[PDB]
């Protein structure tokens, strides 16, 4: 089985790695993008206005290989704002990145 | 089988790490 330890240690390796795109990915082609984020879980890009936003599921789940083809899934609106739930924080689907 | 301690432990060990993860997502 996989350790607490083993996945802290690969989720701030993924933490680290979403800060460097955060600052290192070129800017979005307009404002109306909404804005990459790191919420904890995902690293998310900056979304195309009226469009899902789709992220491979973290390597860091300690059952990430039995979820290598799922996506979770943000829904970036017209007005460049991630959705948000009715709750004030995001959208999201994590359906496809969750324990078979 | 999952009738012998070690079941139980590695069980045990394996929801710490489970509940890291919902941790992260609920928050």
């Amino acid at each position: 089985t996989v350790s607490l330890w083993e996945t802290v240690q690969k989720w701030r390796e993924y933490r680290r790695q979403c800060q460097r795109s955060l600052t290192e990915d070129p800017p979005p082609a307009t404002d109306l993008f909404c804005n990459r984020t790191f919420d904890e879980y995902a690293c998310w890009p900056d979304g195309e206005p009226g469009s899902f936003v789709n992220v491979s599921c973290p390597w860091y789940l300690p059952w990430a290989s039995s979820v290598p083809q799922g996506h979770v899934y943000r829904f970036c609106t017209a007005e460049g704002l991630w959705l948000q739930k009715d709750s004030s924080l995001p959208w999201r689907d994590l359906s496809e990145c969750e324990e078979s | 089988e999952g009738x012998f301690t070690s079941d139980v432990s590695s069980y045990l060990e394996g929801q710490a790490a489970k509940e890291f993860i919902a941790w992260l997502v609920k928050g």
